[PDB]
């Protein structure tokens, strides 16, 4: 449908380019085809940014200590370095968990070494050792420690293993050093790939030698899941309706035991492929644990996930499954009926990182919307070969994509609404057209399960139909 | 379950009973959590005067801090010239993070490049990202100027920006005749503040250094205004006009208002308004400079003497009456414009409003924090209501602003409770707030926690937070609000009495206990 | 008992034990008060729907009105010219009301005089009284003009004012060439917006109705605005402000806006600005007339279409986006002067406001209640944003005004849930907000109370209230804020925002219970 | 000082008068003399104001509805006629109670009777007993009735008399009908006395068959204490002190049971003679109760007025009362200490309506502050009376003082402070002179009694000293 309109437009809009970054970007541009499988043959991945196009990238710092390592609540994570890191990551991620902050809980706090220029010329491992005797005096309740590097911990000769293990056996506590230097990698996915090594270098192997827990064949354990806005809630809660035990969700609400307590589950249910992926390998490797992945996004992947997952389980487990969703089937109907009537037939281009692009089509469809243009932050191959299944026919996929190439495909393609960060919610307001953030999904949600789609829907219906959008056009002009 | 004609966000979703229950369960069977009567003791033993001296005690430890890094405040500033790109020299992750600071902030469009440089640049440098940053973005975003600040990863592996913009000019990367300042802000020295002013310095010096032979002072008949890191709209506006009702012939340096504050009219603006190049290559021909935040344009103020021969004035703040009127008398001195009736009648209104709320601010206790300049105008405004500031914090102050802060504080008696930090995070902060409670505190979003930790001690412990200052993230559009001049000055007297009346109000809305105060009239 | 360190006043020294042992001990020895169960059991009947359907079966009983007298609507009108002292014929007890109501309101001095008519005028009439209280005021305050208003004595007494000012000129009590206009204000018809268009409507015939026969329509390029019966300086200003913009010439009739906001610098100012004689004389001049609130200005504007033979536009007032539109675009056709870019780009900005808080505005449930123009001017603008009005009260509304309501509703979907009622009082809206309970409350000082009685039912029924109209009681300075044009559609949706975040900040407070939706960002 | 000053300044205040105005006027201000002793061979009060002179004095209903009747709590008070009077009479004045608003007490509800046009012409006898109906119909808890008549009342011969008498027996109710007609008299002084005569003829001797109340021989009565801010309160606790039991509170925090009660009590301590002498003659006449006025203004009054009411007991009430005045002598002792080096030498003006005038001097003089002039808007010659031993020589004395002569007055003498009402407070301070209401105490308070002493001088302090008068002078003139 117009296969050759959308390789016009990609050519007309790479003709500002310089010669070399022309070269580069025409390769992270593609039209869908839904029969292609291998998308190597079509869109490249995982490659570094184009100096000066303005990217919307983050650092491997952000993808560990932001991701990963943040939502654990009853461990301190140390932001090593200047002040600037932790300060703009603190609490802007909505990774939702229950406790007494300050007390037990610290996921909202800012802890940073705070270098100055004394600690960048003779280090800063003292410095650090001392920050560590100051986090235990003041903070006795915390159940382990997080050393996230910065920039300079890398650049400069800083040792910070050696510092974590002669204090974690000097305090008998578990003391993790994260090397996750924002100048490693291209973007936030290599610090995924940092933090689960520390994971299973230093925190998943303390209850090998323990079998005090009782296991029974229904463990699961949730991975790739960080309670944005409440979401694990929203999937735990489903799967303990279908008669299973969820030991361990990764990582939001998460805790050191949860992820200690993980090796003993019978199954991990992983939800983000791109960022646990490793982990969930790992366990597979080392402990003979099946992991599988789901979808919790619209009614339509819910009921598949829930069926296939029941699948992997007895018949009791099956008959459960078959219970909840006759239990939610009228629920979700009554939003749909009220709902699709005035999304019916609207356009949709989403710019998400990793998992979310072709990971909410389902729910869009199911309020019978449709996404015209798809594009990641920083995917790999094998999530293009996920997403080209996912997507229509001569649709728009785009990885890295620029300002430059996001707005001008925005203003020919012409969407209803688009999917998108903050970076990018403002500009195409000022633009005339509705815009959702996906990432902090606009301080609303949850949007996984039953309950998390008439979240979704009503806030989809909210700002596509709002009456501003009709007034940005002066009477007089 | 959720019913489709009210349906529930997580608040208040997650308090029914299946999720309760839910929670409880994940509580007890897997997350090994401490008893409640432990967690409580130590949240108590952390409310007390032992935990405080404890806190006082660190040394190595910074636990939720009130500053930011230098590149952001570089950025800000070269947000204020015409057409101009910010680009940041480094990794990209950073400037991720001060795009959506900057956004969180403003809710405008915030517009920043980087090189995107990675482990290949830590050994080799950056020569060949800068080259290729500075072709790619002027080829693709169009700017008039492009103002580089750097990364700490660009610092500490020493890269030169001069040799790298000159050789990237030689090797037709960018036309020769084509503006690039540069300006190192590396993050472990200062703040962000102390980043918008390097990266001020730096663009004054890239335009005004080589063509001060034919610059005569006072040639054209303005006076310069240099505003420093300011992120409220509404203090360029009242400047601006507060010097035009004057008849004052000015020019604003580093203007972002505009850009800043764009309409939502069907198209995007990536630039709009700005100091101009021939403002900045004009400026030197002014009668002199009036530097807005002293305390954090040591640099420019140094070069601004140094090279355009002005004698910049020693000026305060112009917050609150007094610091404002000298600020007015100065400029009526160094222009010869005589100060006009307009501002005499705004000065009395401010008075007025003074005169209406004093019966209510009257020995109110106050914490504080924030930038420097901005802590110490706001005390000496709280001084002149009959406020009673008890802990003044600023993080990014040194020794020199803390004397001076005393100084002002000795010349009234209502400074005789009052102690200046320096170096204090905002931890210190909750421990100063439990064991010596103030009646509100006044500083950025960042407060609110420590509110939340009053209330969970009580309803007669709570500490009320009072959003003056930067960032502002749980409110909206208050970036577009005044603390400048008399009119900045009307709105937080405005702003500090409604918040006193209505706490008064939430003290006494209980029927038949305390609602006997309820009154209709205050 | 008293710590000299620290003095409580009577909220909470009350709470004291002894002072609780000593109301207990009253009330259980000689108050004879009802059961406390009793008392529970009728107020929780109160708040049921069988209580609603017998309040509004009410016939004579008023409780808790929403509007005041006609006289204090005529003083505000004739405050708004220049050296002008407002008299009102009657007895001295409503002038003491009326000073005292718009002291607490203004917060600033407020003039007028009486007669003081007494039982024996009660019997003989108000002549005596007349001469020698307008004699005594010309030679006491010397004002250059007196404008006359009635107290419901004298309207039931039937007193002459034109009878009684002609025998009083001709006896000599003041000179022949002395502005006496006056006008009947009986209270006991309409409201204080009613007394504001019949004391207009007075002045504007005795200025000219006599001299009608030079008067060309438009030979002086002027558009006469009369803003009607405001309490917000801020809507003068920006009314000014606009007009002065669009490069309009414009005559503010009845402009109040000086002598309200007199600075404090060492004297009383009696009088200051307000609309000249002259620009009353000149008025019929203009090339037309535009009425601000024409729903409260029908007698004016029968005078203005008949006398001055201007054709008076059919505008709304200028509130919300589309009627600020639309009133900018008949100034602009009937001024034939085009609409600048400073104009276009605000309306832009408020746009872009809009489009920020969207989210949060949408659905929100708001019972509000003033007076008619602004009533539907916030209901317009209500539904601008998104927002479900579902309790209107206008209690001096008619049944035109309701069939106008209803059909601006009906043109919005989100309209459907609403009511409007007209004659009914806060006691009624009590009921409504018990029964079927809405988001917020948007109206004077007097909802205060119906918040508190919605706290004694559960921190869930609890509805707050917004502090927008007349009057305003118990907060400083918001008389000073703007809800006409651009302006102030700005400062309404930026409150209404906020106040929906600080409730949402307060109910997510609890820690470990609902803090987890305690966000840092909004 | 200097009299013969004080006089040649009347008279060029008096200059600008007309003939009739300047010989009335002439009359009501005076030069004090405290030997003289009869007010009447030096002042004239109680009389018509002169018209178009800006008068401060209120009306009849003003002095009954809004004084007398409206703090009774439990019962309710309908404000008979149109719709302003009791719409700008809401909740203005700080008569302080406790209750359940709405459902028992009704201090701060406006209730009336909103005539049109209709009403005027036909009467409103019917609309009233309807309305009578009504209230009873959705207040089932009130306790009594009273109709406060307004001007057209009384100016179209309404019979409320009967109407409430036909009511009364029909729902055996309680209603006290009032002709406070604001044309009545000439201030509110004639509202205290009818509000006095209507309750002496309604409501005082509807207990005098019962004898089953228990009664002591401490049993005292608080007469003309309207509670403002808690001053009742803070009084009585001091009368609980020393041994006595009080019955009933006139009327602030007060209930229609007290006043029922009053006739059994053993003393009327009175604090406001101007509102409530009436009664209190009325009492001793019928009941042979005595009655005796106290001032609970400063701790030297409140120690007098202490001593003086336990002169009238025995000895152990005696005791108790010394017992009370060791007690608090440290802490008003440390008030004086900490407040009268901040005071000492200042000058105040006053000018409030009865009584105050003369009872707050005591505690300016016991802050070390002089009062060089006084006077009232609706005193009698017997105010003046008792007013001019207690003022210092060569003084100022007024009566129903106009604005343009309080302004004249204020700029001559210049006064260090002002205490006056609503419509004098933002005059004064444009001025540069600190004012303090004495009606309302600035919305704070309570001043009666040694709790109230600390809170007067904290006020006069923070006003007097306020940094905000040192910057009216802009520093460029
Ligand atoms: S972890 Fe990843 S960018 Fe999988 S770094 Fe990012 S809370 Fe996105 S599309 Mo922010 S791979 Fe999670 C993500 Fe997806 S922070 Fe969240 S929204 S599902
Ligand atoms: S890519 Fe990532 S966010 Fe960037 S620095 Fe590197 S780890 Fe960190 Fe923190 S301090 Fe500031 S923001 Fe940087 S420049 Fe020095
Ligand atoms: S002296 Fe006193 S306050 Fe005056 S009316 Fe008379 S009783 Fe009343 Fe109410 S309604 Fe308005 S204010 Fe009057 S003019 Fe008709
Ligand atoms: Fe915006
Ligand atoms: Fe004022």
């Amino acid at each position: 449908m117009s296969r050759e309109e959308v390789e016009s437009l990609i050519q007309e809009v790479l003709e500002v380019y310089p010669e070399k970054a022309r070269k580069d970007r025409n390769k992270h541009l593609a039209v869908n085809d839904p029969a292609v499988t291998q998308s190597k043959k079509c869109i490249i991945s995982n490659k570094k940014s184009q100096p000066g196009l303005m990217t919307i990238r983050g650092c491997a710092y952000a993808g560990s200590k932001g991701v990963v390592w943040g939502p654990i609540k009853d461990m301190i994570h140390i932001s090593h370095g200047p002040v600037g890191c932790g300060q703009y990551s603190r609490a802007g991620r909505r990774n939702y968990y229950i406790g007494t902050t300050g007390v037990n809980a610290f996921v909202t706090m800012n802890f940073t070494s705070d270098f100055q220029e004394k600690d960048i010329v003779f280090g800063g491992d003292k410095k650090l050792a001392k920050l560590i005797d100051e986090v235990e005096t003041l903070f006795p309740l915390n159940k382990g420690i997080s050393v996230q590097s910065e920039c300079p911990i890398g650049l400069i000769g800083d040792d910070i293993e050696s510092v974590s293990k002669v204090k974690g056996a000097e305090l008998s506590k578990t003391i993790v050093p994260v090397r996750c230097e924002g100048f490693r990698g291209v973007s936030q996915s290599l610090g995924h790939h940092i933090a689960n090594d520390a994971v299973r270098d230093w925190v998943l192997g303390k209850r090998d030698e323990d079998t005090t827990f009782a296991s029974t064949p229904y463990d699961v354990a949730i991975i790739g899941d960080y309670n944005i806005g409440g979401d694990a809630w929203s999937s735990r809660i489903l799967l303990e309706e279908m008669g299973l035990r969820c030991v361990a969700q990764w990582s939001g609400d998460g805790s050191i035991s949860e992820i200690e307590l993980t090796p003993k589950v019978k199954l991990n249910l992983v939800h983000c492929y791109r960022s646990m992926n490793y982990i969930s390998r790992h366990m597979e490797e080392k402990y003979g644990i099946p992991w599988m992945e789901y979808n919790f996004f619209g009614p339509t992947k819910t009921i598949e996930s829930l069926r296939a997952i029941a699948a992997k389980f007895d018949e009791s487990i099956q008959k459960k499954c078959e219970e909840v969703i006759a239990k939610y089937k009228p629920e979700w109907e009554a939003v749909v009926a009220k709902y699709r009537p005035r999304l019916e037939g609207k356009r949709v281009m989403l710019y998400i990182g990793g998992l979310r692009p072709r990971h909410v089509i389902g729910a869009y469809e199911d309020l019978g919307m449709e996404v015209v243009g798809t594009g990641y932050e920083f995917a790999h191959n094998d999530d293009y070969d996920r997403t080209m299944k996912e997507m229509g026919d001569s649709t728009l996929l785009y990885d890295d994509v620029t300002g430059y190439e996001f707005e001008e495909f925005v203003k020919r393609i012409k969407p209803d609404l688009i999917g998108s960060g903050i970076k990018e919610k403002f500009i195409f307001q000022k633009m005339g057209i509705p815009f959702r953030e996906m990432h902090s999904w606009d301080y609303s949600g949850p949007y996984h399960g039953f309950d998390g789609f008439a979240i979704f829907a009503r806030d989809m219906d909210m700002t596509l139909n709002n009456p501003c959008w009709k007034k940005l056009q002066a009477p007089w002009e | 379950s959720q019913q489709v004609d009210k349906i529930k966000a997580s608040y208040p979703l997650f308090l029914d009973q299946d999720y309760k229950d839910m929670l409880a369960k994940k509580r007890d069977g897997f997350e090994e959590k401490y008893p409640q009567d432990k967690i409580d003791e130590v949240f108590q033993w952390t409310t007390t005067k032992e935990y405080q001296e404890l806190n006082f005690q660190r040394e190595a430890l910074t636990v939720n801090p009130a500053k930011a890094c230098q590149p952001l405040g570089a950025v800000l500033c070269a947000l204020g010239f015409e057409k101009t790109m910010p680009y940041v020299h480094g990794s990209q992750g950073c400037v991720a993070y001060f795009r959506s600071y900057f956004n969180r902030h403003f809710r405008e469009p915030v517009s920043c490049v980087s090189d995107s440089m990675t482990e290949d640049a830590a050994v080799f440098g950056g020569q060949q990202n800068m080259k290729d940053g500075l072709q790619n973005c002027k080829a693709t975003y169009k700017p008039d100027m492009i103002a580089v600040s750097t990364t700490c990863m660009a610092e500490v592996i020493g890269d030169d920006l001069n040799a790298f913009i000159n050789n990237s000019k030689k090797e037709g990367f960018i036309p020769d005749e084509f503006p690039v300042p540069f300006a190192h802000t590396p993050s472990f020295v200062g703040s962000h503040v102390t980043g918008w002013d390097n990266m001020f310095e730096g663009i004054a010096r890239y335009f005004t250094l080589k063509s001060m032979d034919d610059k005569v002072v006072g040639s054209n008949k303005k006076i310069n205004i240099v505003p420093g890191f300011e992120t409220y709209l509404g203090n360029f506006r009242v400047i601006k006009r507060m010097l035009s009702e004057m008849g004052v012939g000015y020019s604003l340096l580093s203007d972002p208002e505009e850009v800043l504050d764009t309409p939502a009219d069907g198209q995007f603006r990536m630039y709009a308004g700005g100091t101009t190049q021939e403002e900045m290559k004009d400026a030197p021909n002014a009668l002199n400079t009036v530097l807005l935040q002293p305390w954090h344009l040591e640099k420019t103020k140094k070069f601004v003497e140094g090279t355009w021969k002005h004698e910049v004035p020693k000026l305060n703040i112009p917050m609150g009456l007094d610091w404002t009127d000298e600020f007015l008398m100065k400029v009526s001195e160094i222009s010869g414009q005589p100060i006009p009736a307009s501002l005499t009648k705004e000065r009395g209104r401010l008075v007025d409003m003074m005169t209406d709320s004093h019966t209510w601010l009257h020995g109110k206790r106050f914490a504080l924090w924030g930038d420097p300049d901005f802590v110490m105008g706001l005390v000496k405004f709280l001084l002149e209501l009959g406020c009673e500031p008890v802990h003044i914090l600023c993080h990014n102050g040194n020794k020199r602003w803390k004397k001076a802060v005393d100084a002002i504080l000795a010349a009234s008696p209502y400074g005789k409770n009052a102690t200046v930090y320096i170096g204090k995070d905002l931890w210190h902060l909750r421990s100063l707030v439990f064991t010596d409670k103030p009646d509100f505190m006044i500083g950025n979003s960042y407060g609110k926690f420590i509110q939340r930790d009053t209330l969970h001690k009580g309803k007669e412990f709570e500490v009320p937070l009072i959003r003056i200052g930067f960032p502002i993230f749980d409110r909206h559009h208050l970036h577009r609000s005044t603390t400048l001049g008399y009119e900045g000055a009307m709105q937080i007297l405005t702003t500090l009495v409604n918040s006193i009346l209505e706490r008064l109000d939430e003290e006494t809305r209980g029927m038949q206990a305390t609602d006997y105060n309820h009154d209709l009239v205050r």
